[PDB]
């Protein structure tokens, strides 16, 4: 029985070696998608959403680079596209993806002796790849995914400052 | 999705397709249990079922919109 | 409580606690009470000394306190709470911040905290920078600490008398 | 802890468990521990709240200003009740934030009151041991440590007095609020409430 | 062991029956009774939302079946004689037709099931598995119906219509 | 390198390592070497910068011309902070060029502060051993060899003094910058700052 859903049996592929494992796979994607591919995708989305959340919050608070538009994060995409300097953020993304994801993706698909998904060996400071720091990475990334989804769909809906709620801190704190 | 009637029609079409479909002679309408379908076919049972459910839902929604019923 | 200093023949040879707070107090509660007593005693001693020195014809410091704003020492009237009212708010913040840093250091710097063992009122930074009292007997220093407490009691009733005389007129004699 | 493994029986009810509904008798010991913890929390909040209105009705405020744009007297010009609204939004936000921190810490302490722990004994040093967090070791309960001079037999009596005063306080705070709302509900209450 | 299956198996988060297993039969009887009245009330709400009887509710009064709303106001706008007739009908049906307790409180039939109040003339499934499944769906529908009926009652108390705002 | 082995503990925090957060205990060994080298670099940069800012605020400036048409007084007339914008771009280009050379040369030395080198020990004579490059053997640190007349224990005492001065220096330089940006945030900074 899975630890997360106590009325279903966990898949055999999940086991307990992977970081962030909680037996949560009710519809068993792990049989139709390789777990390493799924983990690489999970970590990629998690990292992109962490960066997106912190960048959105910074730009909304007002942290702006010189010569850039002085706009909120909701209109920042359109403003940057109009002003021009937004393809040079795609260019490093282009080289990183084409020269690290495609080879790593084909290694995960084909090679048996390949690094696990989301492992680029990126440890400049040597902080450590412990299983505590992988669990923390995964938990923060999942929280950032949900938080970014909420932030975008609330900012577009309400068109308000940082809280992205209609009333403000009053909705997070009804006592106010 | 916008309208509650549209959501209701799409949900009903998806449930009807999932109930009345049959893969390799196995289906809920043909008295195959949910657990056996889940083990035999996996999430391919939901993916194909909901894909055709969306196709028939689109057909009926567009027909009803053309006819003014919706 | 009997082991603690600050008791003298003035009040017999027993602890002057009519309301029995020391009875409630644990040993570390007694340490807290002695630390707070000492801090009040020292602060009020400095306060009353400064008050008397400023308001009893003493020489005020020379120069401008704030050259930008023009406030000057003799411009600050030699009067309790009027000097403080006329001091710049920036200078007030400087004084309060310096005291705050000193007391945060007293809390989180000395490892044997007065609550957890240690000794109340020990501040190694500020005391005897020039080593005035590095060559005194232990019992002589105990007598000196008793004298410190005794003198600062008079000091703190004195400073409360001064603020009372300032605000409520006719509160004190010899004024 | 259990039906009889918890203090709080007094001579007012003849040293009997005053449970007309029989809730304590019916639910399990885990629910009894939950109920005791909630009882003590309500009693403590009420002992705070009752003396905090009484001061509001008396009209005593700390000298000075609560913020640059509003004064301690300005915030309580509307009697006790209409004071929380008058307080600065940042101020009540900070109060609720620290209360949230205390509640979450007390819940995250491992020996849970339900699952094998003392009901009513929230940990006296919250925020200690949290990774990536530092706070001064200011004991939440008795920071001056008045408990070191008391024996266990005295602590039992004081816990009984705590429960009795707490119950009286939750009666009294509701009485004061009901007197403020309904004018003639509770006698012996002045127009300040 | 009927009642207990589903997402959550046994679910006694306060341990009522665990502390007092002798009272499980009484609690089952009360649950079944509440579920039955709840299913009736929910069906009444759904069917009154769409269909209203034609005819005078009382010739003496000026009130028709169509003027009543579907809620507390609808129940209020009934003559006291009609309300008394409803009350005594419920009283007879619950005292002499379907008495859950043979005798006093907490005295449900030991030979019969806790909610076995129907007489000889009733639908009976002579199969243990089918009987168990049908009783399980009975009690589960009772739970869902009574939660939903509390929802309807609170919505109609607050707004006036059982359906809440969309 | 490893936290217990570093001359970082002082008498400010009870002769104990001051890591309120769980950083040093969460990071591996070489991350601490990186952090210590970074601490020393920040401390020394701010230790020079605070003195430079004080001199600029005081207005003590060299007698002469920085360029054929610009005076040090002219670039300092706009206060200590705007002097960086006032100085010629072609001069701060040379300053940043030599800083680039020094940083790259310090990073290129083999043992490496993260790979078995002393963290915070910038190698003397950074421009030696480089093919296709000559520079006179003027040591980056102590060009007059002041360290020669010091003993190892005295040098350890002076390393501790360096650290405790540098930390205060970065506090001071951020104080100056915040005092300029947000007015009145840092008192003791008159209009000259
Ligand atoms: C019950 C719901 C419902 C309703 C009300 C409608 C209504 C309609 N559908 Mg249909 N449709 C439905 C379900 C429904 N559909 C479903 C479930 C599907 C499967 C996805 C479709 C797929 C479908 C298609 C693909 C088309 C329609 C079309 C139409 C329209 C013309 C039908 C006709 O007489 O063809 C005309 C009669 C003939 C005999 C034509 C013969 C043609 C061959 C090639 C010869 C009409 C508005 C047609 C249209 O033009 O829609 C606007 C159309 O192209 N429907
Ligand atoms: C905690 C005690 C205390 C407090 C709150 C103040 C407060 C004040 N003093 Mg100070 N003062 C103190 C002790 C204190 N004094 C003592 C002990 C002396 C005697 C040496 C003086 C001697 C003194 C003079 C001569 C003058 C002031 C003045 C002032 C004002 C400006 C700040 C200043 O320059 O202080 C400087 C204080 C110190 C350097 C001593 C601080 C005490 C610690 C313990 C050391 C302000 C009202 C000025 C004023 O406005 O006068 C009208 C002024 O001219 N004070
Ligand atoms: C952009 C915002 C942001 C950032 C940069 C981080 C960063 C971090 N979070 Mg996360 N976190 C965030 C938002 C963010 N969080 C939000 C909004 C929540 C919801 C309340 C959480 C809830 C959360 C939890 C519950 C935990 C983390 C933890 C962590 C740390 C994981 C790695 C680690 O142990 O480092 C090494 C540790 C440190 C450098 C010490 C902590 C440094 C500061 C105080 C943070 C890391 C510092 C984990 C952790 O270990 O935190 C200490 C952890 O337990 N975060
Ligand atoms: C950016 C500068 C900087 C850096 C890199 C470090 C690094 C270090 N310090 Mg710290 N330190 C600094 C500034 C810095 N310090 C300052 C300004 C002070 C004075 C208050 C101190 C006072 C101090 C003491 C007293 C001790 C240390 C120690 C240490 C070491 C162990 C703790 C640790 O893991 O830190 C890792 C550091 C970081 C990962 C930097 C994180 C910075 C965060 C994200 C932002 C902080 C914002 C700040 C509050 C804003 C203020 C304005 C480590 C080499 C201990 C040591 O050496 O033990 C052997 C030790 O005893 N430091
Ligand atoms: C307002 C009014 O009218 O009030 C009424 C009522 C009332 C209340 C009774 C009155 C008052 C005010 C009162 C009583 C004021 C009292 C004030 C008082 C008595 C203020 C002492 C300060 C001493 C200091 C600062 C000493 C530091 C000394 C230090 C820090 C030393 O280093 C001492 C030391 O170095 C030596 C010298 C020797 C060395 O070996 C080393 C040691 C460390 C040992 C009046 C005025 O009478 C009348
Ligand atoms: C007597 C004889 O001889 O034979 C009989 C014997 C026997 C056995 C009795 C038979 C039977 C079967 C019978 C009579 C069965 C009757 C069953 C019945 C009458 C069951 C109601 C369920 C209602 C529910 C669950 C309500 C949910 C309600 C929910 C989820 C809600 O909250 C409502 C709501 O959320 C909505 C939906 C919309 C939202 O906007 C919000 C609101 C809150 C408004 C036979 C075999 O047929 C014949
Ligand atoms: C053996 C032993 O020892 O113990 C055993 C035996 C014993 C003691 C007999 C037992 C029992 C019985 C107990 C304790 C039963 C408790 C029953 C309970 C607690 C029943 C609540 C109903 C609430 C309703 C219907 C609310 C409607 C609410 C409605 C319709 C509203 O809308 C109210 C409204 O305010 C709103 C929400 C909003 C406002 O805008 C509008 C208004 C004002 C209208 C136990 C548990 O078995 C234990
Ligand atoms: C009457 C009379 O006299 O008429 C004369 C006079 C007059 C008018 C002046 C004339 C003229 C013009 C002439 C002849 C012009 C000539 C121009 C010429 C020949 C221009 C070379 C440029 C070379 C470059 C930029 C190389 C950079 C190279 C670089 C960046 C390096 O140093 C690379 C480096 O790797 C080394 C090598 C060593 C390493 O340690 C360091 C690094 C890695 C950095 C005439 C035509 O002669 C006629
Ligand atoms: C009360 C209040 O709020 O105040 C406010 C205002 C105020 C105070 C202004 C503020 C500030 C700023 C602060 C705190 C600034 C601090 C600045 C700091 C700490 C500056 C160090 C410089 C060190 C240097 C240059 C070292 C050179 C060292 C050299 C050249 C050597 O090697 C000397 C030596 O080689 C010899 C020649 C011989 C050898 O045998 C021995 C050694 C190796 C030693 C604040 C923060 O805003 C607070
Ligand atoms: C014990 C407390 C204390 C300490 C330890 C301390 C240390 C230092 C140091 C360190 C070496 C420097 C460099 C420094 C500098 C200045 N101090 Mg300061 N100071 C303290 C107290 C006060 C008070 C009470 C006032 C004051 C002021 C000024 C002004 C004038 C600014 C101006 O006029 O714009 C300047 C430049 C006055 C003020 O801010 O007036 C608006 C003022 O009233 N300070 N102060
Ligand atoms: C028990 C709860 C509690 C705690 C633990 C706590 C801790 C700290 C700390 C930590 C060491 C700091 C550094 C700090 C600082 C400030 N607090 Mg705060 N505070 C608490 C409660 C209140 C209330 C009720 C108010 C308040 C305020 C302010 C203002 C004024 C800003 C301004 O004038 O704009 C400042 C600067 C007032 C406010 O928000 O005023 C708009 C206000 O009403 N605080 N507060
Ligand atoms: C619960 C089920 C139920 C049953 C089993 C039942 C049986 C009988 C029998 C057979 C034994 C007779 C002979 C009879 C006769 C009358 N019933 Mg009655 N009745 C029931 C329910 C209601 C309700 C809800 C109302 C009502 C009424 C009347 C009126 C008045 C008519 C008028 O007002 O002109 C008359 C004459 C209305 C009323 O009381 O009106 C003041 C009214 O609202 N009944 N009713």
């Amino acid at each position: 029985k899975s630890k997360s859903i106590p009325f279903l049996e966990a898949p055999p592929a999940l086991d307990g070696t992977m970081a962030g494992d909680k037996g949560f796979d009710p519809m068993r994607l792990s049989e139709v998608v390789p777990i390493q591919w799924a983990r690489e995708a999970e970590l990629k989305h998690a990292r992109i959403c962490m960066l997106a959340v912190v960048g959105w919050v910074a730009v909304d608070l007002g942290f702006t680079v010189p010569y850039a538009p002085q706009v909120s994060s909701l209109a920042a995409h359109d403003a940057a596209v109009e002003k021009g300097a937004f393809l040079f953020l795609l260019f490093p993304i282009a080289v990183v993806e084409v020269l690290a994801g495609i080879p790593k993706c084909f290694q995960i698909m084909n090679d048996p002796n390949a690094a696990p998904g989301g492992d680029y060996k990126f440890d400049p400071l040597g902080i450590g790849a412990s299983a505590d720091m992988q669990e923390k990475e995964i938990s923060n990334g999942r929280l950032a995914m949900m938080a970014f989804s909420g932030i975008v769909t609330q900012a577009a809906l309400t068109q308000a400052p940082f809280p992205y709620t209609y009333n403000g801190m009053s909705d997070l704190v009804p006592v106010l | 999705a916008y309208s509650i009637p549209k959501a209701f029609i799409m949900m009903f079409c998806n449930v009807l397709v999932i109930s009345t479909m049959t893969i390799q002679g196995k289906g809920l309408a043909k008295g195959t249990p949910h657990d056996e379908m889940v083990e035999s076919f996996g999430i391919t049972w939901l993916l194909a079922g909901t894909a055709l459910g969306h196709i028939v839902g689109a057909g009926t929604i567009l027909g009803c919109s053309t006819a003014g019923i919706l | 409580v009997a082991d603690m200093e600050g008791v003298g023949p003035e009040t017999g040879n027993k602890v002057f606690d009519p309301l029995g707070l020391a009875k409630i107090a644990s040993p570390e509660t007694l340490a807290w009470y002695r630390a707070a007593e000492l801090k009040h005693s020292r602060v009020a001693m400095a306060a009353v000394t400064g008050w008397a020195w400023v308001s009893s014809g003493g020489p005020l410091f020379p120069g401008y306190l704030s050259i930008d704003q023009g406030i000057t020492f003799e411009s600050l009237g030699r009067d309790g709470y009027a000097a403080w009212a006329a001091v710049p708010e920036a200078g007030k913040f400087q004084i309060l911040g310096t005291i705050g840093i000193l007391e945060l250091l007293q809390e989180g710097s000395v490892k044997p905290h007065y609550m957890a063992g240690g000794t109340p009122g020990k501040v190694p930074l500020l005391w005897d920078p020039l080593g005035f009292t590095t060559k005194l007997s232990a019992d002589t220093l105990a007598t000196k600490r008793t004298s410190e407490l005794k003198n600062g009691r008079l000091a703190m009733i004195g400073v409360m008398s001064l603020v009372s005389a300032h605000f409520i007129p006719g509160s004190v004699p010899l004024l | 802890a259990f039906v009889d493994s918890i203090e709080g029986v007094g001579e007012e009810t003849g040293n009997k468990i005053w449970d007309p509904l029989g809730i304590s008798d019916a639910v399990s010991d885990e629910a009894v521990m939950w109920f005791r913890h909630s009882e003590l929390k309500h009693g403590r909040v009420a002992m705070l709240a009752t003396v905090g209105y009484m001061i509001g009705a008396a009209g005593i405020t700390f000298p000075g200003e609560i913020a640059k744009g509003v004064t301690f007297a300005s915030v309580g010009a509307s009697g006790p009740y209409a004071a929380w609204d008058a307080t600065p939004t940042a101020g009540k936000l900070q109060i609720l934030t620290i209360i949230l921190a205390l509640e979450w810490a007390a819940e995250t302490k491992k020996p849970h009151y339900m699952r094998g722990g003392v009901p009513g004994k929230i940990d006296q040093l919250p925020f200690e041991g949290i990774p990536g967090l530092w706070a001064p070791k200011i004991k939440f309960w008795d920071p001056l440590n008045f408990m070191g001079a008391l024996t266990e037999e005295q602590k039992a009596r004081k816990r009984k007095s705590e429960l009795k005063n707490g119950r009286l306080a939750m009666i009294g705070i509701i009485s004061f609020l009901t007197g403020h709302n309904i004018p003639g509900s509770v006698p012996a209450l002045d127009s300040h409430f | 062991e009927l009642g207990a299956t589903g997402p959550l198996g046994y679910w006694d988060p306060l341990g009522f029956s665990t502390k007092q297993p002798e009272r499980f039969a009484r609690y089952r009887a009360v649950e079944l009774k509440h579920g039955r009245i709840a299913m009736a009330a929910c069906t009444g709400y759904f069917v009154q939302s769409v269909l209203r009887w034609p005819g005078y509710l009382s010739t003496s009064a000026g009130v028709k079946f169509s003027d009543l709303p579907n809620g507390i106001a609808g129940f209020a706008k009934i003559p006291p004689l009609g309300l008394a007739q409803i009350f005594l009908f419920i009283g007879l049906m619950e005292a002499f037709t379907w008495p859950f307790y043979q005798g006093g409180l907490g005295k449900v039939p030991e030979g019969k099931l806790p909610g076995d109040v129907a007489g000889d003339l009733w639908v009976r499934y002579s199969d243990p598995e089918v009987k168990k499944h049908k009783l399980n769906v009975e009690i589960n529908n009772g739970r869902a119906a009574m939660m939903g009926s509390l929802g309807m009652l609170m919505h109609d108390h607050i707004l006036g219509t059982w359906i809440p705002p969309g």
